[PDB]
């Protein structure tokens, strides 16, 4: 039971630190092909810096 | 880092592309003996595009 417990933490944590990736850590899951496919850009990455 | 290697490679390339597109306008309509205009072709390679 503790070891689940702990793998579930896990697995949020690794959720959260890929949520963050790419291209610049935003909603990539679909995301990407919303910027892609059409020619604009990314907001978040427009205020990346 | 690769998917990123991959995504960085592209972007360059595009902006690459549109600058020599944006400098290529300047030599439209030159008239050298039959040369009536210069141009710097662009293009991603198959075997570096795959």
């Amino acid at each position: 039971v503790e070891r689940d417990e702990v793998a579930a933490q896990k697995r949020e944590l690794e959720k959260q630190i890929e949520r963050l990736s790419q291209p610049s850590g935003a909603e990539d899951s679909r995301m990407i092909a919303l910027a892609e496919r059409f020619g604009g850009v990314l907001l978040s990455e427009i205020y990346d810096d | 880092s690769s998917k990123s290697v991959a995504n960085i490679i592209r972007k360059t390339i595009q902006r690459e592309q549109n600058r020599i597109r944006m400098l290529n306008q300047g030599l439209q309509a030159v008239s050298f003996g039959q040369v009536r205009g210069v141009r710097l072709n662009v293009n991603v390679r198959e075997s570096h595009a795959i």
